DNA sequence: CAATATCCCGAGTACATGCACAGGATGTATATATCTGACACGTGCCTGGAGACTAGGGAGTAATCCCCTTGGCGGTTAAAACGCGGGGGACAGCGCGTACGTGCGTTTAAGCGGTGCTAGAGCTGTCTACGACCAATTGAGCGGCCTCGGCA
């Protein structure tokens, strides 16, 4: 895969700050912001694909990513478990 | 092959409380996952309470103090009054 | 002036819509799985359930670093409030 | 009041190990509400273990259980 | 002769910062967690060594905020701390509100 | 340059540690065991691919002044250092709990047969909620009429 990170476009990140009830935003949060969205998919799907591996499957399915997300002390509701 | 979950007991719970009211299929979802979340921290506290004192059952005993540890706070005190009510009345 | 960045926040707080485009998140999860391990299947169910996790913590993020910019008698955040929020969280 | 014995000083020298050079006066009787706090919610379990358990002295594997419990742990006393 | 203001709170930091040892005195802690204690059993006991894990765990949880605190104050231009600091970096980790 | 301080080196210092010992409880060792589940076999689904198209969004730019940023501000205390107070620190013993052992007998697990609760079924069969549109309201700014204060 090519570069995909630049499809977190600008304004989708201004969609989450606005959420998050903030005003102004400087030029350098865009750069910043896809660097801690990197780190963390790195750190949830590698754990996914441990439950996957051990399952000898090759499909990765929502409870594999839902147990991944409940070791790490977040928990989602919404998907089973 | 059968599945099974909690979601005939939450609805029969919800007519209890708001007889008119409903819940969306996606707002159901919600409640079967919350009601195993506790269910699991229950009996995983549970379980080392009776380890720590060498025990291998688990009486109410090791329950109540399960719920007394993990509850915040008021819920404490209701869910402990609560329970000694179903207890209380099984025994009879 | 200085009013409609604020008729945007009381827009956003309402609605609980997904705010990344679809595809675009999609393609990214499936880049950063290869190094993990080539050739994964992906459930559909799982792409939704890592966005719904993805967005609940950018969130997340945004509301404590918020609370930064704040004590330094700023408006704009920055990212020093970003790594300010993040050393002091513990990540 | 027994928490006024956390004196002045004490803090001072928490606050020195912890690597800040000069003290608000404010911060005195600001930081024993945190010190008070944490207190009560690890004795509230502490007392909870014991309590499960039948005797009535806390022992050190009591509060170890305790802080295990709240993301906290001590390796010393232990494990 | 006479050292400047901030002389000896860096010379305090070095010697704080190499010992191990215990900062707070050991009978008004050993009261205070007492009476903490019999507002939630009366009549208690303690072993000896259950309140020395509780100081342990007391100095290294007051340390940690601290470090975290002197991290806001950093940050807002001053190197003085005060309240409006441990609030938020106490309101960042969750602990309070 | 003077002074307080940290650094450094050797004497003299209890006990901590590493060891040797007796001995006990448990890890081994062998034989037996079924059954977990490994493995093998197909079943059938969705994960994926692959197209056509609009319209939403995204990216770009332009203009610009808000907000940040900086300097310089004036005002008051944490720090410094000392004097100065009481309080944290080191021994004598009581007996109460904790442990631990004994015999306390409550309940669970298991295997038994019967049976009704639940959870997958429908186009169920609608119709709450979902857009879609209309209508009201307030507020703000721009014209317009009219007393009076400073100037000929």
């Amino acid at each position: 895969l090519r570069d995909n990170i630049q499809g977190i476009t600008k304004p989708a990140i201004r969609r989450l700050a606005r959420r998050g009830g903030v005003k102004r935003i400087s030029g350098l949060i865009y750069e910043e912001t896809r660097g801690v969205l990197k780190v963390f998919l790195e750190n949830v799907i590698r754990d996914a694909v441990t439950y996957t591996e051990h399952a000898k499957r090759k499909t990765v399915t929502a409870m594999d990513v839902v147990y991944a997300l409940k070791r790490q002390g977040r928990t989602l509701y919404g998907f089973g478990g | 092959s059968r599945k099974e979950s909690y979601s005939i007991y939450v609805y029969k719970v919800l007519k209890q409380v708001h007889p008119d009211t409903g819940i969306s299929s996606k707002a159901m979802g919600i409640m079967n996952s919350f009601v195993n979340d506790i269910f699991e921290r229950i009996a995983g506290e549970a379980s080392r309470l009776a380890h720590y004192n060498k025990r291998s059952t688990i009486t109410s005993r090791e329950i109540q103090t399960a719920v007394r540890l993990l509850l915040p706070g008021e819920l404490a005190k209701h869910a402990v009054s609560e329970g000694t009510k179903a207890v209380t009345k099984y025994t009879s | 002036p200085g009013t409609v960045a604020l008729r945007e926040i009381r827009r956003y707080q309402k609605s609980t819509e997904l705010l990344i485009r679809k595809l675009p998140f999609q393609r990214l999860v499936r880049e950063i799985a290869q190094d993990f391990k080539t050739d994964l299947r992906f459930q559909s169910s799982a792409v939704m359930a890592l966005q719904e996790a993805c967005e609940a913590y950018l969130v997340g993020l945004f509301e404590d670093t918020n609370l930064c910019a704040i004590h330094a008698k700023r408006v704009t955040i920055m990212p020093k409030d970003i790594q300010l929020a993040r050393r002091i969280r513990g990540e």
